[PDB]
């Protein structure tokens, strides 16, 4: 058991270099831009004619 | 009568303007209030002074 374990833990290990690579991917700081409008009036005033 | 025509015009037909003021009021500052009446409570904390 203590060289199979060894061996277990042994071949495990790749695996979590590939897990923490995603990890560190997963904490890259992206991002884009939001932009809006808007608009408000307001009558002046009016005659006949 | 034809003494007082210019002053007449002067008087009234000039006046009109007068009653233009209250076209555009009726027209849209409580004609466009539509709004208002439709809108849930939490909004009237905001348009009664808008």
């Amino acid at each position: 058991v203590a060289n199979g374990h060894l061996e277990l833990i042994f071949g495990w290990l790749p695996l979590i270099g590939e897990l923490e690579g995603a990890i560190e991917y997963a904490e890259l700081p992206d991002l884009d831009f939001i932009r809006c409008h808007g608009l408000h009036t307001l009558v002046l005033q009016s005659t006949p004619w | 009568p034809m003494l007082y025509k210019e002053r007449r015009e002067t008087l009234k037909m000039v006046g009109n303007r007068l009653g233009g003021l209250v076209r555009v009021a009726h027209a849209a500052q409580d004609r466009d209030l539509k709004r208002y009446f439709k809108a849930r409570r939490k909004d009237r904390r905001k348009v009664a002074e808008e």
